[PDB]
RNA sequence: UGUAAUCCCCUUGGCGGUU
């Protein structure tokens, strides 16, 4: 019924494995004046309603380095918008959230490595940063083929 | 080395150096689109230098 | 199409990515392994489980 | 207190989160990450 | 991309065979008669040397992104 | 490696060096000073090695 | 000159060939991403009609 | 009462003759070739620096893919069966590879030869990757143009080809018995004629052709076996044909100690 | 508060000896650890 | 993502057994074997061996699925003989021939070296 | 004793896959 029969010795060696790219795309975008969105490694107390996900890959500028292993859910881009305070200045010892979490997460379904990181300025003047991601397939039950 | 230093050894290199790759691919294309807006404008003594000067950068290897 | 494009399975749990089935019942589905999808949904009741059993097996 | 590498003249530099995103040398506007200082390890399979 | 070390389908090593399968193609001698004489009797591992395309010397050209 | 440190001029004045005569027996002799010319890049020790910096 | 600007770029960008808030009663589809999973897939791309 | 003649022998391929046998145990033998002899292959590459135009773990696929000696794998250690920590040089063996292309013009290329053995077990001759000759460059690995370098450390364990298709001694094994089809084992597809439209065996000279008047045979059975043993250089073909035999005699005897123990 | 949370982590004994990966789940006793050389997530107790 | 690990094919776990034994009560003096983390290789051996013993009546086997790792034998003897001593009795004698096919190949070997 | 986090658009459009 149209399945076929694949040597698992000649897929060890090499046959029809294949290298998997998928690039992400952020930019810091103006609300106004004054109100940026900025590119950083956001913290559990400046920021409120944070991604379930791990930050510990973010660098310092809240982008992840290349050759670094990720999985799915994991935050590649790290991106806080400004939030105006509450009165939590009250009696707060300066740990009151001023930020909400905006990152970037990797898609639940795919992991890998990260291959490139862009780090540019788009046609605005603001902050403008790509992340390319590479995997290897190897053929396995229920892949498709064709001659 | 400081960082003032580093950016004045730069300076030095650069100011040094006639050449760098990437920015010779840039020259040649400025000059030939300056090229093309000379031929339009029926220009045929602009256009002879600037045949000349793209004789001289080019042949690459 | 028809009611036979429904029917109640025993689940065999097994390594890889592909719902497995017995050549006979790729007749009734009108299904071959060239790319298809199926669909499996999960009684979650005693009652429904004995529906599932008794009438559509 | 990051590298990074520029995309023309591959000339490596730092930012302080405050400079413009810019090549030191040549004003080029596209730079890169550099690699992580991490092990990286492989299956060879 | 680049010549692979095995031959797919039986394991014979190939990959030590492409600088003398180009060596002696440049000498005039027919693809057959070169694949002969570097012992590679199946036809398995014939279409390995026989149908590699070399794409590494096109990555190749391109400009190193550092230095 | 060091010839375009500012110090380098004093630094390399009253050195004593192996040269080249060219006209080949190996001399010594000594640094009365550094003079840059421009336009007169040379290749150092390889291609991209452009040297301005003159030993007088 | 944002006029013709905005114009070409939004018909190529999205397509739909007309003014913007014309976009009903438009031909849509007239541009389209490119395709480029192989070469042979893009090359049929450029001769459709 | 079993027998074995050889036909040629060389240090890759040896070509034998098997006959007082049953078939089943010279399936098991070519079977036990290839793919449960123990060898030696590389299995954990670490990259340090790599910034050729190939990704990473396309280098470590093709690494993994080149063949190390392990004529002495015998005395090595499974990696899961040595108590030390991490791993110790009784169970491992180190290699290093580093490369580098100097000068802005040319391509250099890496090859197999530069991978280095830098720790392994104490006067065991295993870990060296395999070379034809002594010029021989070995397998092409990887190329490099000015600025780019390789910088990798890799780590070869022993296992089996049933793990995974790098740890196979043998490359193709050649099996065939009864060229003449007097067991009448096949039957010949044809359009005219049977007999002038197939091409004889490479053996076929050596049993006499059934006779035209000779009645089918109904008591006989397969009983010589001809077969080509080739190697990838990592064990020679004698010691693929011996430690294959040595195999399948432990694995049968380990069966008969867990029937003897199990009462 | 489980210091060993989000810290590379290497294998001594069992099926992964020697293999980088990173600890993502500490509940206790049964340490979950992404291996970086595929791409899967395994179990492991904390002695090993 | 759900395929197994490779090692699983040979690799026994601790609490698995490599050899469990039930008798067959169908018929007399029969018994069924399950071998763990073994394939063809050791069956198909075993099972030809066995064939040609005058006491052994039926000998059979088979491998469930593909995608594990085992065999079951089917193994039934005369009155007179255990089918376990049957089993020792071949494993032994296919030993010995081994045994002797690796002494003579190693002759035939220096001879032609 | 310093104690770790829970949340996601919508509308159109195109291109595909299985029949
Ligand atoms: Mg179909
Ligand atoms: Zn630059
Ligand atoms: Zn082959
Ligand atoms: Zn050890």
């Amino acid at each position: 019924e149209d399945s076929m029969i694949m040597n698992q010795s000649s897929i060890d060696r090499g046959l029809f494995r294949s290298l998997f790219f998928r690039s992400y795309m952020d930019q810091e975008k103006r609300f106004g004046i004054s109100i940026v969105e900025e590119f950083e490694k956001p913290t559990r107390a400046t920021t409120l309603r944070l991604k379930h996900g791990t930050y510990e890959k973010l660098d310092e500028d809240g982008l992840i380095a290349p050759g670094v292993r990720v999985s799915g859910d994991d935050i590649i881009i790290g991106k806080t918008t400004p939030i105006p305070p509450d009165t939590e200045e009250l009696g707060q010892r300066t740990k009151y959230h001023t930020k909400r979490d905006a990152s970037t997460p990797l898609r639940s379904t795919e992991n890998g490595i990260v291959d490139q990181v862009l780090l540019t300025t788009n046609q605005e003047g603001l902050k403008f940063v790509k992340v390319r991601m590479r995997t290897t397939k190897v053929p396995q039950i229920g892949d498709k083929f064709a001659s | 080395l400081s960082n003032d230093e580093v950016n004045s050894i730069v300076k030095m290199k650069q100011s040094l150096s006639s050449n760098t790759g990437f920015n010779t691919v840039l020259k040649k294309a400025q000059l030939q689109e300056e090229l093309e807006e000379a031929r339009d404008a029926h220009d045929h003594e602009r256009v002879a230098r600037i045949e000349a000067e793209l004789k001289s950068i080019g042949a690459e290897s | 199409l028809h009611k036979m494009s429904m029917m109640a399975h025993r689940v065999k749990v097994m390594p890889y990515s592909t719902f497995r089935l017995n050549l006979s019942v790729t007749s009734p589905y009108n299904a071959d392994f060239d790319g298809d999808e199926m669909n499996l949904h999960v009684p979650q009741s005693e009652e429904t489980r004995a529906e599932l059993s008794q009438l559509c097996a | 207190g990051v590298k990074y590498t520029c995309g023309a003249c591959a000339h490596n530099f730092s930012l302080n989160k405050s400079d413009p995103v810019r090549c030191k040398e040549c004003g080029h506007r596209v730079i890169y990450k550099a690699r992580t200082k991490r092990m990286i390890q492989f299956d060879a399979r | 991309m680049i010549i692979p070390v095995r031959c797919f389908s039986c394991g014979k090593v190939v990959g030590d065979k492409w600088d003398a399968y180009l060596r002696l193609l440049e000498e005039g001698k027919q693809e057959g008669d070169a694949l002969d004489e570097l012992k590679l009797k199946r036809y398995c591992c014939r279409r390995m040397v026989l149908t590699h395309v070399d794409l590494i010397e096109k990555f190749l050209r391109y400009n190193p992104l550092e230095k | 490696k060091y010839w375009y440190y500012p110090e380098f001029d004093d630094v390399v004045k009253g050195m004593y060096l192996r040269l080249n005569t060219g006209s080949s027996p190996y001399k010594v002799v000594e640094v009365l000073g550094s003079q840059r010319i421009k336009g007169s890049a040379y290749g150092l020790n390889s291609k991209e090695n452009n040297c301005d910096m003159y030993l007088k | 000159s944002t006029t013709i600007t905005s114009g070409l770029k939004y018909s190529l960008a999205t397509g739909n060939w007309g003014e913007q808030k014309k976009a009903m009663s438009s031909r849509a589809g007239v541009s389209q991403v490119l395709n480029r999973y192989t070469y042979s897939s893009t090359l049929s791309h450029l001769r459709r009609t | 009462e079993p027998k074995v003649n050889i036909i040629n022998a060389q240090d890759d391929e040896v070509e034998l003759m098997l006959s007082d046998v049953n078939l089943s145990l010279a399936n098991s033998l070519r079977r036990t070739m290839l793919a449960e002899v123990p060898t030696l292959a590389i299995d954990l590459v670490e990259i340090k620096m790599n910034t050729s135009v190939l990704a990473d773990e396309f280098i470590s696929h093709r690494l993994g893919l080149i063949p190390l000696v392990s004529e002495d794998v015998e005395e090595m250690k499974y990696s899961r069966d040595c108590t030390c920590e991490d791993y110790c040089d009784e169970c491992s063996v180190v290699l290093e590879l580093s490369a580098r292309h100097e000068g802005e013009e040319g391509t250099t290329d890496v090859y197999s030869s530069s991978l280095i053995k830098v720790s392994g077990p104490g006067n065991l001759n295993v870990g060296e990757p395999v070379r034809r000759d002594d010029y021989d460059q070995g397998i092409l690995l990887c190329k490099l143009r000015n600025h780019q370098e390789l910088n990798i450390r890799c780590i070869a364990k022993k296992g089996i080809a049933k793990e995974h298709a790098k740890w196979s001694p043998c490359s193709a094994i050649a099996f065939e018995y009864d060229p003449h089809n007097k067991l009448k084992h096949t039957d010949f597809w044809f359009e005219v004629d049977a007999k002038k439209e197939w091409p004889d065996s490479k053996y076929a000279t050596w049993e006499e052709p059934p006779k035209p008047g000779e009645v089918f045979d109904y008591k006989a059975k397969p009983n010589r076996f001809y077969m080509t043993v080739e190697t990838t250089g990592s064990l020679k073909a004698n010691q693929v044909f011996s430690r294959g035999i040595k195999t399948l005699q432990e694995k049968l005897a380990n069966v008969l100690f867990e029937l003897e123990n199990s009462r | 508060r489980d210091p060993t949370l989000n810290k590379t982590v290497k294998i001594r004994q069992g099926g992964y000896k020697g293999k980088i990966g990173i600890v993502k789940e500490a509940n206790g006793d049964r340490f979950r650890v992404e291996l970086h050389n595929p791409n899967k997530t395994i179990p492991i107790p904390c002695s090993f | 993502m759900n395929a197994p690990d490779r090692f699983e094919l040979f690799i026994l776990p601790d609490d698995v057994p490599k050899l469990k034994i039930t008798p067959d009560s169908r018929v007399p003096n029969c018994i069924i074997i399950k071998f763990e983390r073994e394939d063809h290789t050791l069956a198909n051996l075993l099972r030809e061996e066995l064939a040609l013993y005058p006491d052994v009546t039926f000998v059979a086997y088979k491998v469930e699925h593909p995608l594990f790792a085992n065999f079951v034998m089917r193994l039934q003897t005369e009155e007179g003989t255990r089918p376990k001593q049957a089993l020792e009795r071949a494993c032994a004698s296919i030993i010995n021939k081994l045994k002797t096919l690796d002494h003579k190949f190693n002759e035939e070997w220096n001879i032609k070296n």
